[PDB]
């Protein structure tokens, strides 16, 4: 999306980095070798930043039926930062990611993997009376969306609900 | 970056001692040592510092000799300047160190001609330590003693980065006979809290850990928000760590108060409505991943284009905190200034 | 040319004594690891590394274990990895194992070799590429890889029996001493290391056993040229002794992200599971299921905890965290359990507070008792008003009155008391069932 | 004020046995000026202007006044009945010392930078600072000691931490019979150290006052690099209650100031100290560092061979200290100037014959020689006569030589005031003079 | 102030015309002699082109004792879209606008002038059965100010009242 733009015009791009896994570096590298000012900067400083910021544009994993989001971690704080400013919040997602679920069951709604992420094993006893949590995904309410960016056009969040009913029969909802 | 050009960056492996004479110099060889240490980040901490730098001028006082015929009152003023240009050049300084500045300015000015030199440098000793005495230890004592009273058995407390009086206060109250749980979190270009969970893991507390972008996860549970300070701004707000503000925003949006803890010899004047402009940078090389073998941002200075940022303190509005816990008691946030400075 | 597919080479029996209040009546492979037989763990393990071939051989109590095996899901014909027993009444050490396998001539490329109790998750795609290359650079020159994880001196997981300290040449990992360091104050070390390089020489004791090596089949022809050989300690000494000529060097691979355990008392069972409960070793977690049954199913929750299928609560019972919960368990109320595993099929009374503890199969537990850090195995039965001190096993069968307070350490058992007499009151109280096995 | 340099100079050292040619080291010449400038040099370039040397009188004659340089030395005149070490050499100038000291002794031809090690000592407040330099191969071409029968040397091991900062262990190979032997609590505190057996010392010892205080109440130690340095690196482990008053009242006495960590109660360690355990610094007060220089010129004045290596490569330092010092001096008269190497030193008074065949050689002051002369990689200074027809080749001279006609030597070494016959050499000295 | 730091630094100024006098024509000038990047607009604009402001700087009339303002009619909905958007707004003005009055009554708060601003008179016919009102004062609550600045420095809305304290005996409040 935004390779395609930057072909006519000129802007600043800034990333932030995931930091359980860094992986906002091979995006970051990736948009400078194609010619864009881009800058990278860590998870801690999202809210002193959002005064500067003109446009918010993320992808997503899954979206439910109400219109709710289910992001990566660190997305709530970002969509808060930028509704406290009233700046604008878009998605970029395909057809094939709308699901036919409410945001009921919960418990496996994240995901959780090793804690060796987060704390080395070379800590010593301290492991031993310590808890430690590592969440991947995380749950966005739809007040904080303003647009969806389809393969057909563009759409409101209360749009979605409509577009399910022609997609899939209410008899197959549940396996 | 063109946004935060203004402010100058510094590096940490630049020795400033190797054109410098080595058996003394102009320098004093104490605030050599101290810049020294200063620069490789031995010494880190707001109140630490102070500390050790009232110590090297207690060290640089008692060798003096006076001129002989200019008096002291002048001479030191003088010869002071040049170490602490020097010291500002190793590291920016605080708002600690320049309380401690003034007041030291002022004693040495308010000096008599009509004494000794002896008696001089005996009065100046005793008061340098009286004030290290009085505004630190005792305030320290008396903000835990008041602060001991909101807490309670079964609570949840939430505390961030790491800082003394923080700990302190929580040792004490749990040697007091309360029981509780702490949650600590952790931001990633330091990794400054694991301190803290020593500490509190030593001293028999249960305890977890985990990253800041984590932090909607665990809030649900958690009742009471704990915070320290490195400085308080003249309209009322709150200087900090970077990180302190989004603590404070999610904490609003799920209904969980918030309490602050600072010395109120950390009042300064300054006036500022962002968290920006006014701040200081580090060296963008720390934030390389080490993972396996991809190593991104590795001779980032090849690619035209890129820029790292490195932010080191956020300015929190008085909007987001309900308590401000001092050694003259507990006050709101927007009362700060109506009660520190109008005692002028 | 591809090499050989993978092949590993499985040690089922224990060849010791140090589980023997208990072994008598099930084999060490069969205990039940977090509701799961501690054999399947190897199995999956080398599953997923991607073996294709394993044997298993099997001496003591070898039915139960055929038994167990037919069963599993790894001798269905749609499983990728193929399974054949072995078992003869004649093997006493791993020696014997080994002179076997080379007799029979079964492997004929680089293999793995391993005990029937690792937990572990390791990818050894890298190791075993290093291998390759080093052996094909030289000649027979290397004849193992050992492997180990980094860890601290001080970790929950390191028992005083398994610890041990290394010399190691920096530039190619190479073990040129390794020594055990029990019941020892000062190591020594030979000064004839020294004279061989100048700064390469380093002294490491961060570093943990897997107990996982990558052998070659000339290690088999070792085995049966030596008749004194036993375990594998004697065949690294004598390796490492005898520097005269032939096979001489041996090659160490330290990891850093990832896990690799051994179980070999209670004390390293106890750790081993405490760490599988808390996701340490995750892509192997008990809501995944592995062993495709379907009589283990739970759900997961928050502060790590886990419930099976059709379990019933009481009112006012509070779990704190690392609870698990097998299918049927009945539980009364205004209960209180911490870190605590039950087995399925369980009856538990009201008032119980459950800390630290384990609970096999089929054991009952009445109302009003006390319980810590203690081991309980099947159709085991409790009293009222009984206190077990921490350190305390139970076998089969056993049931203890009420009314009493065993001391620290207390072990009991209905077989023979140390190898016909009436159960003495005073040691299993009034209705017991068992003898005192102090020692 | 911060150091009082020490520069002692009783004889060369502690091993004078296998280097003592004609002449008392502290005053030997060779490299035109003598040894002892060297240091001193080095000191003046620093910014140091006041050195303390102790030495006998004959050394001391004429250098009460000899130069005029910004040092004003005080200088000691040690008895001359006895050889002492340098232990109490340190307690008898204990009276003129008031503030840390910088021993160092007359033999370095170093030119490394000070500031790294001082930075050390700055940085971590070290209680000890030494300098050492990695074994570097002794290649090059046979001293002529009989041209064989080289004796075994009793090695050296050196355990230090993995970052190469601290020195955790060090012992000699003399005591040792087959094997070492590792305290173990020290593994529980440092799990991985490297070890190093082919180092050369550089006697650079940096030391705090209470160093001597201590050294001054006990008189059994002799020699700070054989008794203090291993005794200081042991005890630096030992715990202050451990398992083997009126005990010699041992270091941790003899301390009574604080550290980096024992500064208030709320210096405390909760990142008040780096962030780790409390108890780290309380009682670990003996701390010692090393600085471990990889490449450079490093080396002690002892033996043969460095007698000619060190003049082999010392006129590129020299100029590379001196810019306005040439090779050739004013006072010297060259009838053939186009066969002179460009390290071709050649002193005041130096009358120099037909076909000067000059190269990789040092020619000193007042010399004498005449036509047909090739001298190559060979140096000689100190009045020497020399004839038509010599031919040279690494044969040093030392003073007051008479060479006859055809007299062809190479590599001998020849001193003591001696004339040498015609056509008369031999692979090295054997007679010398 | 703005002339002063126009001596050093480059920015660009937006102003409202503030109808019906239109006194914003005069600014405008005044600023462009100066030298400095001006763009003049209708007062119905401002809700749209807010959301590419930085800084909102105005004047004012009287400051009251608890921190409201009484400036010209425009003034209130300007103070409304920045909050919109939590765009700082600063105050400047000396200290003897400073009155120990409160809003109780605002019947002699605002001042109404003819309506011949409005509607002229030669619209006759229709004028028997119209009623006009002009209004030019208007009343601006405390919680949409950051920020005091006068001839001593900056201070927060709620300090004002200390002043007051400091400044006027409370015998004389009420003339």
């Amino acid at each position: 999306f935004l390779k395609e733009a930057a072909r006519k015009r000129k802007f600043h791009v800034i990333v932030a980095e995931c930091a359980p896994f860094c992986q906002g570096h091979e995006m970051a590298v990736n948009l400078s070798k194609a010619g864009i000012e881009t800058t990278v900067m860590t998870d801690a400083a999202i809210f002193a930043v959002m005064s500067r910021v003109n446009k918010v544009i993320i992808g997503t994993k899954t979206i439910l039926a109400n219109g709710a989001l289910r992001a990566v971690t660190g997305t709530h704080t970002l969509a808060l930062a930028a509704k406290h400013h009233s700046t604008p919040l878009i998605v970029c997602a395909p057809m094939f990611k709308l699901s036919p679920q409410f945001p009921n069951e919960e418990d496996s709604f994240h995901k959780f993997v090793a804690p060796e992420e987060v704390l080395p094993f070379t800590e010593g006893d301290i492991l031993e009376k310590v808890s430690v949590h590592c969440p991947v995904f995380d749950y966005v309410p739809p007040e904080l969306i303003t647009l969806f960016i389809s393969n057909i056009g563009g759409n409101a969040p209360s749009y979605i609900y409509r577009l399910m009913s022609e997609l899939y029969h209410p008899d197959d909802h549940v396996l | 970056v063109s946004l935060f050009s203004h402010l100058p960056q510094y590096s940490r492996q630049n020795s400033l001692t190797q054109f410098m004479s080595i058996p003394s110099s102009v320098i004093h060889p104490a605030m050599v040592r101290l810049g020294l240490q200063y620069s490789q980040g031995l010494v880190s901490g707001s109140n630490a510092r102070c500390i050790a730098l009232l110590r090297a001028l207690q060290q640089v006082i008692q060798d003096y000799t006076t001129p002989p015929n200019e008096e002291l009152s002048r001479d030191l003023v003088n010869k002071l300047k040049p170490y602490m240009s020097f010291l500002t050049q190793c590291r920016p300084l605080s708002a600690s160190m320049h309380n401690a500045i003034k007041f030291l300015n002022k004693e040495i000015t308010s000096v008599g001609s009509s004494k000794r030199e002896e008696e001089a440098k005996s009065e100046l000793r005793a008061a340098i330590d009286r004030y290290v005495q009085e505004k630190i230890v005792l305030a320290a004592q008396a903000i835990s003693r008041f602060a001991y009273q909101k807490i309670s058995n079964g609570d949840v407390i939430l505390v961030y980065g790491c800082s003394s009086l923080v700990s302190r206060i929580l040792q004490e109250a749990w040697t007091e006979g309360r029981r509780f749980r702490v949650v600590v979190v952790d931001s990633r270009p330091w990794l400054e809290g694991r301190h803290t969970l020593r500490s509190l893991v030593h001293a028999g507390v249960p305890a977890s850990y985990l990253l800041i972008p984590a932090a909607s996860y665990v809030l649900p549970e958690v009742s009471k928000v704990l915070l320290g300070a490195h400085a308080l701004l003249a309209n009322g707000s709150v200087m900090s760590r970077v990180g302190t503000a989004q603590l404070a925003l999610v904490a609003r949006a799920h209904n969980v108060p918030v309490l602050v803890c600072c010395e109120t010899y950390k009042f300064c004047e300054r006036v500022q409505t962002d968290a920006f402009v006014s701040n200081e940078l580090d060296d963008p090389d720390d934030l390389q991943c080490k993972r396996g073998e991809h190593v991104a941002l590795a001779n980032w200075q090849n690619h035209a284009s890129l820029r790292l940022l490195n932010l080191v303190y956020d300015v929190t509005p008085p909007e987001l905190v309900d308590l401000v816990i001092t050694e003259l008691g507990m006050i709101p946030c927007s009362s700060v200034p109506v009660v520190l400075r109008v005692k002028s | 040319e591809p090499p050989p597919p993978l092949q590993a080479v499985l040690v089922a029996d224990s060849f010791d004594r140090r589980f023997f209040p208990i072994s008598k009546d099930q084999p060490r492979v069969l205990l039940p690891l977090a509701n799961v037989a501690l054999i399947d763990y190897t199995l999956e393990f080398l599953t997923a590394t991607g073996v294709q071939e394993t044997f298993v051989f099997c001496c003591w109590k070898a039915a139960q274990i055929k038994e167990h095996l037919l069963k599993s899901k790894w001798c269905r014909p749609t499983s990728l990895n193929v399974v054949r027993i072995i078992t003869s009444e004649l093997y006493r050490s791993l020696g014997d194992v080994l002179r076997d396998v080379d007799a029979k001539a079964l492997v004929r490329s680089d293999f793995l070799l391993v005990y029937g109790d690792v937990i572990s998750n390791i990818n050894i795609t890298r190791a075993l590429e290093e291998h390759r290359l080093r052996r094909k650079l030289e000649k027979n020159v290397s004849v193992m890889t050992m492997i180990f994880k980094e860890s601290s001196p001080s970790h929950p997981t390191r028992c005083h029996e398994d610890n041990v300290v290394v010399a190691v040449d920096s530039t190619t990992n190479r073990v040129l001493h390794f020594q055990k360091t029990q019941g020892l104050r000062r190591f020594a070390f030979p000064l004839s290391l020294f004279q061989g390089s100048s700064d390469g020489v380093e002294v490491r004791y961060d570093l943990l056993d897997c107990h996982i090596s990558i052998c070659s089949p000339q290690v088999a022809q070792l085995f049966t040229d030596n008749f004194d050989y036993q375990t594998r300690d004697d065949f690294v000494r004598g390796l490492l002794v005898n520097e005269e000529i032939l096979g001489n060097q041996i090659h160490m691979h330290v990891t850093a992200k990832e896990y690799g355990a051994r179980v070999s008392n209670l004390h390293m069972y106890s750790a081993v599971c405490a760490d599988v409960i808390r996701r340490w070793v995750y892509p192997l977690t008990p809501e995944a299921n592995f062993t495709d049954s379907t009589t283990q199913s739970c759900t997961h929750s928050r502060h790590n905890i886990y419930r099976g299928p059709e379990v019933s609560l009481g009112h006012g019972s509070i779990l704190e965290e690392n609870v698990l919960l097998g299918s049927g368990t009945v539980i009364g109320s205004n209960c209180f359990i911490t870190n605590s595993v039950i087995g399925p099929g369980c009856h538990i009374g009201d008032n119980v507070v459950l800390d630290q503890t384990y609970l096999w199969q089929g054991v009952r537990v009445a109302a009003g008792a006390q319980i810590h850090q203690s081991l309980l195995c099947d159709n085991a039965e409790v009293k009222e008003r009984v206190t077990l001190k921490p350190r305390s096993v139970l076998t089969s069968q056993v049931v203890v009155g009420p009314n009493i307070t065993l001391p620290e350490g207390s072990v009991i058992s209905l077989h023979p008391p140390d190898a016909m007499k009436g159960y003495n009151p005073a040691e299993v109280g009034a209705a017991g069932k068992g003898y005192l096995w102090k020692a | 004020m911060e150091f009082q340099a020490v520069v002692m100079a009783v004889g060369g050292g502690s091993r004078m046995t296998d280097l003592t040619s004609s002449i008392p080291k502290p005053l030997l010449p060779v490299g035109n000026k003598p040894l002892i400038w060297y240091p001193l040099n080095l000191l003046e370039r620093v910014g140091f202007e006041e050195v303390i040397v102790v030495t006998t009188r004959d050394v001391q004659k004429a250098l009460c006044a000899e130069f005029k340089m910004k040092m004003k030395p005080d200088i000691v005149c040690i008895p001359d009945d006895a050889d002492m070490g340098t232990a109490d050499s340190l307690r008898y100038i204990y009276p003129k010392l008031k503030t840390d000291v910088l021993v160092l002794s007359c033999d370095l031809i170093t030119d490394v930078a000070l500031h790294e090690v001082v930075d050390l000592f700055r940085a971590y407040d070290a209680s000890l600072a030494m300098l050492m330099r990695k074994g570097q191969d002794s290649i090059e071409p046979v001293p002529g000691q009989k041209g064989k029968k080289k004796a075994v040397e009793q090695r050296d091991f050196i355990g230090v931490d993995s970052t190469g900062k601290r020195l955790l262990f060090m012992a000699n190979e003399a005591d040792l019979d087959e094997e070492l032997v590792i305290k173990g609590s020290i593994l529980q505190k440092h799990p991985r150290i490297r070890f190093h057996t082919g180092l050369v010392d550089a006697h650079l010892y940096c030391l705090k006052k209470y160093i001597v205080d201590f050294l001054m109440e006990n008189g059994s130690i002799t020699s700070i690099r054989s008794e203090l340095i291993p005794y200081l690196v042991r005890k630096q482990f030992s715990s202050a209650s451990s398992q083997q008053e009126l005990k010699s009242l041992d270091i941790y006495s003899f301390i009574k100031e604080a550290n980096t960590l024992n500064l208030a109660p709320y210096d405390a360690c909760w990142n008040a100290c780096r962030g780790d355990r409390w108890e780290d610094l309380s009682r670990s007060q003996v701390r010692c560092y090393v600085h471990i220089m990889k490449e450079g010129l490093c080396s002690r004045v002892s033996t043969l061979g460095l007698y000619m290596e060190a003049n082999r490569q010392v006129p590129k330092l020299l100029s590379a200290l001196c810019p306005e010092e040439p090779p050739v001096h004013s006072s010297a008269q060259i009838v053939s100037k186009h066969l002179v190497g460009v390290d071709s030193l050649i002193g005041p008074e130096t009358q120099i014959g037909e076909k000067s065949s000059i190269k990789r050689s040092v020619i000193g002051s007042s010399c004498l020689i005449k036509d047909r002369v090739t001298i190559t990689n060979c140096l000689l200074m100190n009045s020497v006569t020399v004839e038509e027809g010599s031919n040279i080749q690494g044969s040093v001279i030392c003073n007051n030589a008479v060479i006859e006609k055809g007299a062809d030597i190479k590599d001998c070494l020849i001193g003591s005031g001696q004339r040498i016959e015609a056509k008369a050499k031999r692979v090295n000295e054997v007679i010398v003079g």
